[PDB]
């Protein structure tokens, strides 16, 4: 069988209007997955995974991560959700919706004999005015006021399914972030990623949840003769083992005399004694390590009335050091008093459902914390854990950037009008696609009132009319009533950093996707 | 490219283009010449008095061994569009002249073989084809220069018998070298029309019966049919035949249209029985009233007729075929009578002894007529010891009859044995240099091709072609060109005038003309579009 | 009869036609991405990896070709990247057209050897003509030619911004890495510039770092993450417990010495790790690793110890900070040295949070003041294209600084050459005037392609361009129309010198020489034999 002379065997090409409109249609399709996960009246989405698990959430990023798409253009929108998850907290659903609209308005102009570079250029210019406008309508935050900070958090957990217990979640998030405000060298940091541990234990009710002034580990004591309750322990943290091991060499010890066998074994016992004498010179109460503890080592530790924990994970041991103030050492022979975790509080090993949990709490001034969650099952515990992650990120955000923007749709309307008033003096071909950006901005209050069952004509017509005046500029959507209320009374305020990034991502997303005129598929790499 | 365009799309021009083949260049021309070599290598092996025979096995398993190129080439399974034309060349020669079934293939092949060098020299393919015409005219014009005959077709038939011997000498019937030569001459001259020089092929019938020997082949001045006397006790000998040729069955006449006779009464039933009896008597007496004593009927007989034929001493045969009663009526000078009631003595045939011949243990009962009155038709009766020699004998006598007809059409002859071909090659060479404008190479190639015949004859005769050709060509120049040819046994000298090797002028004129035209129509091709597999 | 070669053999006009198609199938790929009015491509492999690009190099490297005539154009693109560094789009477009026109000459019975001869004469004269119509060196334009050259190279890339944000970062990054070698070689080794990616803020918040950015982490969470007035210790040996070599074995007949032998394995390590810190070093860089015992001594000492960094980056830091890399002990059978006086410096070494990840910066370095660029994009697709776009822009500015000569862009070079060669073809037009004229005509594919991609009338817009370039050659009244190009945004001619549209001289002279050689080679493959692989026997 003589083949046809070809190049690039088993490859495909698509080009032209089938791509220019194709890639936009792909973005329009994926955008609808989380359309109903924006406002305070959202519904829960039940997602099934191939492993046999169930995810119940209304978080836009968690939902999209579980969706596998085939279209190479839809994959780009998934990457957008990945970026937002790390840069901002609650800048999720509104970004995918707005980004889709930036492409929708592009399709209109692209089919009207306009070169893609004119559409792209017009959007790039509009960004400068949307960012400039947002900075002019912000309000400074006095982050030292407990009530202002709690209200900011309340506005970020309202959308999520734990808003029913806002009087608990708001206090959990605010204090948990404060406990991880670091300043040791010349740099201020808020670390809510390495030390902000959330520990969920099935059982009880959500109203039982609390924040621990310290840490907890799911470990028991090595030996029942050791104390399970120490009011004011001297805590020493080790990284080394208390065992004797053959070295990484070719050591060969000849047993030739009657006593040689037993003499070697005696020295092995003496090794353990040498370690035991060095780790008690500081008169510790508690020794926590990561590696094994020999039976002989326990003999001496019991005589010293020392409580020992055997095999603590590295991520837990570093967190213990921050809570109790101890130093972790890897050479027991160089232990010093400066290593002892003074200022630590109660050590108590408790039983929760016939399972042991060791609590190290009531510390003077810990730099790490654990949030203890209780609930009926993993269903509610998973919902709470994820929602607290967002609350601590939003608290952290305003603590580093103390500026709020009037939210609930008020921001998007004010910016859309600012764009319109400037567009009057463009006097060029870009005048029209410039104005198109202002129209795209209105999708946010539109979707907020659609998800509430309200008229899309009565509210948006009146709301747009109210933003013709220069007095208020804070008219938005009341997601509970279905009417229009001045945001100065609703109290819905959103971080400036989230609003600035929302516009930057939406415009730059379009810049990438509007430049693709040719899709090549079917090649392999070597 | 096909099935792939620069834009990645399929590119389809003609149906199933991926199953086609095209190659033009000089490769189409070399492929045509090369394929012709395979054909020429076959026929060259059966040229000359030592020509070897071919065994042809038919698709049904039947086998016949022949020498006649018409029977060799017609049974080929060659699937090549140009090689098939080489067979048509031998057909055209067979239809017009009937002799050179081997020669035209060998000559045409030589023209294609010698042309091979001309293409490699860079000579335009068409200029080669035209160059052969300029040289061919020279050979043809000189071919008509040397010719003479003393044949008058009256009594001095010596050179006519010699022509038949020359033709038959190449066949497998040399055991009858003289006998069949004389039969062929007598067969044609007794039916040929001297006024127009026409010979009607239907006036010579060729029959045969397996058994005996070739030496028993006879020429019968009359007709041979399958005799089957309707009455087994009827005398089998008529000394003086008065022959009634009838095309009506010996049964009561019936209408051709729908009849459906209505019979009602017993008088009607019985009356018909009588009337029908009378019809049987009348139809026989109507023959006797004419003096006839032998009836030959296309149709059969009723049982009632056979008894009446006996009692009236009226022999007859049954179911004699269309062409048989046609030939009998002509050979005997009679006419075919439609009905019984139209019989008259004036339409009776006249013939002498009528007998049937029994052959060994079989029941063939073949007719022989001894005497006739100014018959214009003859029958040849071929015998032989096996089926193959008889069928080949039919072709051997056919060729002998054809060359006699050709001399009647045109009585100009030439000397054979290669003398005509060598002389033509020398004549073309002499004029090939008058003038060497462009065609010098082509005209010389033609002259060389003409020698393929005495060279192949020399090889089949057991001689070296260089030792033979160089001597004859020198002798034809050193002295006034004699009719000097070649032979295997040399017969003393190679003087064709003394060996009596006689060939027809119009035969060779057609061999040169037809071979040249066939070469032209297959040189001037540079594209073959043959389909491949079905799917 | 036929050859007994077991493959497939094609001769004559079969291969002479196929090579034209195969070459066109490659030029058709990049023709659509020429100029600022071109559009990008998305390349998706069989397993789902998506690459965004518009450059001829990346596209042709990723896309597989099979015809031997197509590999020639792919190699041509690869050579342009090596020799020049940029411009890798016109070498495929022009080279393919040279074959297309040659095919027309061959089918007219113009002997292939006379086609090749004529092409070489036209190329040599084109090199002369462009070298006689140069604009200016880089001394009169100063920094203006560098900002303009940067923005010109960006006009077709994702960083094609209207402003000077990136143009300033590129020009200053190249000028900041000036290293003069012997005999007056003020080189700008842009290959030493570390370009970093992160999916974060918009493009206009990318950073230009004075110093070096090292893709590493502090590691053990007890070390300082900011050091001011740091001494930098570069070394390349393992800070690990001491190991024995396989050729030495410990054979004990007196167990009393066992404990001392075991102890030695840690005594050597703990002493050496402290004696390198008694030197005053603040930041320790190693390409090996630091084990559990060794980390204690760096933490308690208040030192920053960075482990498992790439050797290619440590060598760059050591040169920029003035440090010597320590690999072993010296001083001619000295006890222990550690070359205490050979530490480097930096004003600040700090770990920052870059899109929820960790990056350590070394500020200003105080010896050579190297540069590093940290790009911000919205997603991974942009970040990869931005890195490629920055690399190109850095290379163009380097070439302008090293080769102090600029030529006009906008197709002005090709238009001018297309006329000069026509006069050469007439003056020497004996038997090769057909090949020379066709070479000249092929040059117009560049202003033609640009007009088509801009959706302009190609036959009018480009014809007008040639009218201006002709007048200044046939009416020698100092018309000064020889530097006019196409304005693809208005469909009108522009003065490229006043418009700021400059390109290097070498991207034109070298492209003509390289395309000529490839165009000649492809014309001498009249026959093709392909052998069947030893697969089916």
């Amino acid at each position: 069988h003589r083949p046809v002379l070809v190049l690039s065997q088993n490859t495909k090409r698509e080009s032209g209007r089938k791509v220019q409109s194709g890639n936009i249609n792909a973005a329009k399709t994926i955008a609808d997955i989380i359309r109903t996960c924006l406002g305070p009246k959202s519904m829960m989405k039940m997602l099934l995974d191939p492993m046999g698990g169930i995810v119940m959430t209304n978080d836009g990023n968690a939902i999209l991560r579980e969706i596998q798409v085939q279209h190479p253009a839809a994959k780009s929108m998934i990457e957008i959700s990945r970026t937002q998850d790390e840069e901002v907290g609650d800048g999720t659903t509104s970004v995918i919706i707005l980004a889709g609209e930036m492409l929708s308005v592009a399709e209109h102009f692209l089919e009207q004999q306009m070169h893609p570079t004119v559409v792209i250029s017009a959007y790039r210019k509009a960004l400068d005015d949307m960012i400039s406008t947002l900075k002019k309508i912000s309000i400074p935050v006095d982050i030292s006021d407990s009530d202002m900070m709690l209200n900011i958090i309340n506005s970020s957990i309202t959308t999520k399914a734990i808003s029913r217990w806002s009087s608990l979640a708001c206090n959990i998030a605010l204090d948990a972030v404060k406990m991880v405000q670091f300043e040791e060298n010349g740099r201020k940091e808020i670390d809510i990623k390495k030390y902000a541990r959330v520990e969920k234990i099935p059982g009880g009710i959500i109203e039982d949840s609390c924040v621990l002034r310290g840490v907890m580990i799911n470990k028991d004591v090595t030996h029942p003769r050791m104390r399970r309750y120490i009011k004011n322990p001297r805590i020493v943290l080790l990284d080394s083992s208390l065992e004797y091991k053959k070295g990484e060499s070719q050591t060969d010890i000849e047993i030739t005399r009657e006593e040689d066998f037993t003499r070697i074994l005696q020295m092995e016992e003496e090794y353990i004694q040498q370690l035991c004498e060095d780790i008690i010179q500081l008169k510790p109460d508690v020794v926590i390590t990561e590696k094994g503890i020999s039976d002989l080592a326990q003999h001496y530790l019991m005589r010293a009335n020392i409580t020992a924990i055997r095999r603590v994970r590295k991520t837990d041991n570093n967190r213990i050091a921050r809570a109790c103030g101890a130093r972790i050492v890897s050479r027991p022979e160089e232990l010093r008093e400066d290593d002892v975790g003074t200022g630590a509080g109660l050590l108590e090993i408790k039983k929760i459902g016939d399972e042991y949990f060791t609590f190290i709490t009531d510390c003077k001034d810990p730099k790490a914390c654990t949030i203890l969650l209780r609930g009926a099952s993993k269903e509610i515990l998973s919902e709470v854990e994820r929602n607290l992650q967002d609350a601590m990120q939003v608290c952290r955000n305003v603590l580093l950037d103390p500026q709020l923007v009037p939210g609930g749709g008020a921001s998007e309307m004010a910016v859309a009008h600012a764009l319109t008033e400037k567009s009057k003096a463009m006097t060029g071909v870009e005048q029209w696609p410039y104005r198109a950006v202002a129209q795209a901005l209105e999708v946010i209050p539109r979707t907020l009132i659609q998800n509430c069952g309200a008229s899309t004509i009565r509210l948006l017509t009146s709301l747009r009319a109210k933003h013709t005046q220069e007095n208020c500029e804070t008219w938005g959507v009341n997601g509970e009533t279905g009417t229009l209320v001045d945001m100065k009374e609703l109290g819905i305020w959103e971080p400036l950093a989230v609003k600035l990034q929302t516009y930057k991502t939406a415009v730059e997303t379009a810049v990438l996707l509007l430049r693709i005129d040719d899709i090549v598929s079917g090649h392999k790499k070597k | 490219t096909l099935a792939f365009d620069e834009y990645g799309r399929p590119f389809l021009i003609i149906k199933d283009q991926d199953r086609k083949s095209r190659l033009m260049g000089l490769e189409a021309l070399k492929s045509h010449i090369m394929a012709a070599k395979a054909v020429a290598n076959t026929m060259r092996t059966s040229l000359g008095p030592n020509g070897l025979d071919k065994m042809m096995v038919d698709k049904d398993g039947d086998v016949t061994v022949t020498n006649d190129g018409a029977t060799i080439l017609s049974m080929m399974d060659v699937d090549h569009q140009i090689a098939k034309l080489m067979v048509e060349l031998s057909k055209s020669q067979d239809d017009e002249i009937g002799d050179g079934t081997t020669g035209v293939v060998v000559l045409a092949g030589a023209l294609l073989e010698e042309a091979e060098q001309l293409l490699d020299r860079g000579i335009h393919p068409i200029r080669i084809a035209d160059g052969y015409e300029q040289a061919a005219r020279v050979a043809i014009e000189h071919l008509d220069k040397i010719s003479d005959s003393v044949l008058v077709d009256i009594k001095d038939t010596e050179p006519l018998i010699q022509t038949a011997k020359t033709t038959l000498g190449s066949k497998v019937v040399n055991s009858c070298h003289r006998q069949m030569a004389e039969i062929a001459v007598n067969a044609v001259l007794t039916v040929a029309d001297m006024e127009r020089r026409d010979v009607d092929f239907e006036l010579i019938k060729v029959e045969g019966k397996v058994g005996g020997r070739l030496e028993d082949t006879k020429l019968i001045k009359g007709v041979i049919v399958d005799k089957d006397f309707s009455h087994p006790q009827m005398p089998k000998k008529v000394e003086d035949a008065k022959i009634a040729i009838l095309t009506c069955p010996f049964e009561p006449p019936k209408p051709k249209t729908k009849h459906k006779l209505d019979v009602t009464s017993v008088e009607d039933y019985k009356a018909l029985q009588k009337y029908e009896k009378e019809k049987f008597e009348e139809m026989i007496q109507q023959i006797k009233e004419t003096g006839a004593n032998l009836a030959i009927c296309q149709w059969g007989f009723d049982d009632e007729a056979n008894h009446l034929l006996l009692q009236n001493n009226l022999p007859a045969v049954r179911w004699v075929g269309g062409p048989e009663i046609e030939l009998i009526a002509i050979a005997t000078g009679g006419r075919i009578v439609p009905r019984f009631s139209e019989l008259t003595a004036e339409k009776l045939g006249f013939a002498g002894l009528v007998q049937e011949i029994s052959f060994g243990t079989t029941k063939d009962k073949m007719l022989v007529i001894e005497q006739c009155k100014n018959s214009r038709a003859v029958t040849i009766f071929i015998r032989g010891g096996n089926k193959m020699i008889i069928e080949e004998a039919k072709r051997s006598l056919h060729d002998a009859l054809c060359v006699i007809r050709n001399l009647i059409r045109d009585n100009r002859v030439v000397y054979g044995g290669g003398a005509a071909e060598i002389s033509c090659a020398l004549a073309v060479s002499q004029e090939a240099d008058k003038c060497p404008t462009l065609e010098q190479y082509a005209m010389r190639a033609f002259a060389d091709a003409l020698e393929v015949i005495p060279m192949a004859l020399s090889e089949n005769s057991g001689m070296n072609p260089i030792q033979t050709m160089t001597e004859v060509r020198a002798r034809q120049v050193k002295e006034m060109n004699p009719a000097l040819g070649i032979d295997c046994l040399h017969k003393g000298t190679n003087d064709m005038k003394q060996q009596h090797v006689i060939e027809t002028l119009i035969g060779k004129k057609q061999q040169i003309s037809l071979a040249t035209q066939m070469v032209r129509m297959i040189l001037k091709i540079d594209d073959i579009r043959k389909p491949g597999e079905s799917e | 009869g036929p050859l007994s070669v077991f493959g497939d053999r094609s001769t004559g006009e079969t291969i002479r036609s196929q090579n034209v198609m195969a070459a066109a199938s490659i030029a058709n790929i990049v023709k659509s991405s020429l100029g600022p009015v071109g559009l990008d491509k998305m390349l998706v492999d069989d397993i789902g990896d998506v690459t965004i690009t518009n450059d001829g190099a990346t596209i042709l490297k990723l896309l597989e070709v099979e015809h031997p005539a197509a590999k020639v154009l792919c190699e041509l693109a690869d050579l342009q990247d090596k020799e020049v560094g940029d411009g890798t789009t016109s070498v495929v477009i022009i080279a393919a057209e040279l074959l297309k026109n040659a095919d027309e000459l061959v089918k007219q019975k113009i002997h292939p050897t006379s086609v090749i001869s004529g092409y070489r004469l036209a190329c040599k004269e084109a090199v002369r003509y462009i070298n006689e119509n140069l604009i200016v060196n880089t001394d009169e334009l100063g920094r203006d030619c560098l900002i303009n050259a940067a923005k010109t190279s960006m006009s077709s890339k994702i960083i094609g911004i209207n402003g000077d944000f990136f143009a300033n970062m590129v020009v200053d990054a190249v000028l900041a890495i000036k290293y003069t070698d012997i005999r007056g070689q003020p080189r700008y080794p842009v290959n030493s510039v570390n370009i970093l990616k992160a999916h974060g803020r918009s493009q206009m918040e990318s950073m230009l770092i004075s110093g070096y950015a090292l893709n590493c982490v502090v590691g053990s969470q007890g070390m300082p993450k900011r050091i001011v007035n740091a001494k930098i210790a570069c070394l390349d040996f393992s800070l690990q417990k001491t190991k024995m070599k396989l050729g030495v074995q410990v054979v004990i007949t007196d167990p009393e010495k066992l404990d001392q032998i075991r102890q030695r394995e840690s005594d050597i390590t703990k002493e050496r790790i402290q004696k390198i810190l008694a030197t005053g070093a603040n930041v320790i860089l190693t390409t090996g690793g630091i084990d559990d015992m060794c980390l204690k001594y760096f933490v308690e000492a208040g030192a920053m110890a960075v482990r498992r960094v790439l050797k290619r980056d440590l060598k760059r830091i050591a040169k920029a900070s003035g440090a010597t890399i320590l690999s072993t002990l010296a001083n001619l059978e000295g006890e222990e040295t550690f070359e205490a006086a050979m530490l480097g410096q930096a004003e600040e070494v700090v770990q920052e949070r870059i899109c929820d990840d960790e990056l350590i910066l070394i500020k200003n370095t105080k010896a050579r003041t190297s540069a590093s660029i940290i790009l911000r994009g919205a997603n991974d697709f942009m970040c990869d294209e931005m890195e490629r776009s920055l690399h190109d822009a850095l290379c163009v500015v380097k070439r302008v600084l090293e080769s102090k000569s600029v030529v006009p862009g906008g197709g002005a070079v090709e238009a001018a050459l297309s006329i000069y060669l026509e006069n050469y073809a007439t003056s020497m037009g004996s038997r090769e005037q057909l090949a020379i004229a066709e070479f000249a005509r092929s040059l117009l594919v560049i202003p033609n392609t640009l007009a088509v991609n801009a959706a302009q009338d190609s036959t009018d817009l480009v014809a007008k361009l040639r009218a201006f370039h002709n007048e200044a050659q046939v009416n020698p009244e100092r018309k000064n129309l020889k530097w006019i190009g196409l304005d693809l945004s208005n469909g009108k001619p522009r003065d490229n010198k006043q418009a700021g549209v400059f390109e290097p001289t070498i991207v034109k002279v070298k492209s003509l020489k390289f395309a000529t050689e490839a165009a000649i080679t492809i014309l001498r493959i009249d026959d093709l034999i392909k052998l069947h692989p030893e697969s089916k026997d």
